[PDB]
């Protein structure tokens, strides 16, 4: 409806008001539908007797004197070794349940979750074995691309009947093998493709031997999976997009510490997502208060990060900041403004590094900078590199190359090759006497010798005077 | 010693010939040390 | 550089770790001194002249 | 050592208009790596290309957008078109006539 506009803090507005704010209990039944999300994972997770072995595998491991519980547990609803308990608990019940070899079975199943998901588990473990179950769901799928490329586009088979027979053994060779003598088009063209087709319904039921439970209710498994995911993400874009507008204006109470708006307004609404992964329901308690804190704390670790273009630590800058705050009370309290040594007392701190803070506070200058009256010649005109050398220096050691090498010509081969094997001259790295006697095979005290009665003869006036010439001291 | 100077778009590829590194962090530099 | 330690090693003179960066007075520029003001910060102790 | 950050005296440091803007570019687009990463919903994401977008096209040109991003000071960013385009550039001022 509207014309147009760049201005991508325009966009962002426009985008954003789209929604409704919230409506209180609307919030809490959107937090109801999170927890259905982690509700329906959890369950998915329990409901795995693999994804059981492992989380005990690793609960003895951590008792093992490995990791503090935490790295195991993020506790129960309970001092420890009550997880010690449930674990007897589930273990008792695992080897009870792997006593059905389909009698309580599935009973058995709800039992050992009803048991184990009652109080807790912890993310990163929780992240670890659903990307555990993603594999399963890998080996699934890629079963699954595996026997259509090999059944129905590469010697058509009929999609249909070849799921459908899927549908019901899915693991066998029958479903798939007594379909080869089916005299169809692809029946006497799979004969090509049976023994790859045959390697991956190996696989397929190293899968069901890896699983336990049916490979059709090891995607389902993973099916509730996705579906609780959805479950959460969805309604998670209901509470950002509503809170948007409350990070908005956070974001706006900082615009102006060298850090442009939308970084300010992204970097609370990252802190705002944190905030509502962790945000709690039953607290009976307002969300906005939640989500503040955690805003305010991204947004200020934000403009601490990369406000200035020379990064200085999340102290320094709350140590500047400080010395703001007490500079801004005491030019009053005081009159005309405190001097670094003077806030010796009104913070505590050693009265040098006060001098240092000073110090790293200012903010670099643009080298295009209009200097003064408004000629174009900016700083970038005055700022002279440091780093070449004058001509006058190149000539000076160049000839001094020339007046060495022509000295050292006025002396014997040994000499000469002694003094450009200790000094580096005109060679790679200096050689060390160590390195002398070794490409000489000689006595090192007699090569000291050596080179003190070069030196000696070096000393020479008329010989070397033009050299100290070269000593411009 | 060249006869010419020619000019075109630079491919991804080109650009990744150019780079003796990839730059991936905003620092510059030190604000103790100046390294 | 090379071949300065080489220079230095036949004479043996101190590679001094200062440089000189001494104000002078501007090449053509020849006046007379009239006024030497120092000022200091307060946490360094004053020398003679100051 | 073409956008460089000379040293000032007593602490102080000259940067050119270039460093500003690769890294205003550079934050922005960790930044969107660090949303992809949480697979934020697609307002954020779709925020966070439209900010990487003016960005890069601020350090191309910083003009062509209304607003050219000023520098901390309340002028705007000389940005790379701009060490080459015009009485100031390169071409006019440093490669035909020289100090």
């Amino acid at each position: 409806e509207i014309g147009r506009t760049t201005d991508p803090v325009r966009m962002y507005m426009r985008e954003m008001g789209t929604v409704e704010l919230l409506t209180r209990e609307g919030e809490i039944d959107i937090a109801k539908r999170i927890e259905d999300g982690i509700n329906q994972v959890q369950c998915s997770v329990a409901e795995y007797p693999e994804a059981i072995t492992y989380l005990l595998e690793q609960y003895d491991r951590v008792e093992a004197e490995e990791a503090r519980l935490s790295d195991l547990i993020t506790g129960f609803v309970d001092d420890p070794e009550l997880a010690r308990e449930k674990f007897a608990e589930l273990r008792a019940q695992y080897v009870v349940t792997r006593d059905t070899i389909h009698a309580t079975a599935q009973e058995e199943i709800l039992k050992l979750s009803e048991v184990f998901k009652q109080f807790r588990l912890v993310p990163k473990q929780f992240d670890y074995l659903v990307n555990s179950m993603r594999v399963m769901m890998d080996r699934v799928r890629t079963q699954e691309r595996l026997i259509m490329k090999l059944c129905v586009e590469q010697c058509k088979m009929p999609k249909k009947n070849f799921i459908t027979l899927f549908t019901g053994n899915e693991t066998s060779d029958t479903w798939f093998n007594a379909a080869i003598a089916m005299n169809k088009p692809w029946s006497e063209k799979l004969h090509d493709v049976s023994e790859e087709v045959h390697r991956a319904l190996q696989k397929l039921q190293q899968i069901e031997e890896e699983t336990g439970l049916t490979i059709e209710q090891v995607k389902d498994i993973n099916r509730r999976m996705s579906i609780g995911e959805a479950k959460a993400r969805r309604a998670k874009k209901e509470m950002v997009e509503a809170n948007l507008r409350l990070v908005i204006s956070i974001a706006k109470k900082y615009t102006n510490r060298g850090l442009q708006f939308l970084d300010l307004i992204q970097e609370g609404n990252i802190g705002l997502m944190k905030a509502v992964d962790k945000f709690e329901y039953r607290r009976g308690y307002k969300f906005s208060t939640y989500a503040t804190w955690w805003i305010r704390q991204a947004i200020t670790r934000s403009i601490a990060d990369q406000a200035r273009t020379i990064r200085i630590p999340v102290h320094m800058i709350e140590t500047i900041n400080k010395l703001n705050r007490i500079s801004r009370q005491m030019l009053q309290e005081m009159g005309r403004e405190p001097t670094p040594e003077e806030l010796a007392e009104r913070m505590l701190m050693p009265e040098d590094k006060i001098r240092k803070v000073l110090k790293i506070a200012k903010e670099p200058i643009s080298m295009e900078t209009p200097i003064g009256d408004d000629e174009d010649s900016h700083l970038g005109d005055f700022i002279e590199d440091t780093t070449l050398e004058l001509p006058l220096d190149s000539a000076t050691t160049e000839s001094l190359r020339a007046a060495t090498h022509d000295v050292l010509a006025g002396l014997t081969a040994r000499e000469a090759k002694v003094l450009r094997m200790r000094f580096g001259i005109d060679m790679n790295t200096d050689y060390t006497l160590e390195e002398v006697g070794k490409q000489f095979d000689v006595t090192r005290e007699r090569i000291r010798q050596i080179e003190a009665k070069a030196l000696r003869k070096l000393r020479h006036p008329s010989r070397s005077e033009v050299l100290r010439s070269f000593l411009d001291d | 010693e060249f006869d010419a100077i020619k000019i075109a778009l630079a491919s991804p590829d080109m650009i990744r010939s150019w780079s003796f590194g990839e730059v991936k962090k905003p620092e510059t530099i030190n604000y103790r040390t100046f390294k | 550089t090379p071949e300065e330690k080489l220079l230095r090693a036949i004479f043996g003179e101190k590679a001094s770790d200062v440089k000189d960066s001494s104000l002078r007075v501007p090449n053509g520029v020849s006046g007379t001194v009239i006024d030497v003001q120092v000022f200091t910060r307060d946490g360094v102790e004053k020398d003679k002249r100051a | 050592d073409l956008r460089p950050l000379v040293p000032l005296d007593g602490g102080r440091f000259a940067t050119s208009d270039l460093n500003d803007l690769y890294r205003r570019v550079i934050n922005r687009n960790n930044r969107l790596k660090r949303l992809l990463d949480l697979a934020a919903p697609d307002i954020i994401v779709r925020n966070e290309k439209r900010m990487l977008q003016e960005a890069v096209d601020a350090l191309l040109d910083n003009g062509r957008r209304g607003r050219a991003i000023t520098g901390s000071n309340k002028r705007p960013l000389k940005s790379l078109a701009d060490m080459i385009k015009g009485k100031q550039g390169r071409f006019r001022q440093n490669l035909l006539g020289k100090r």
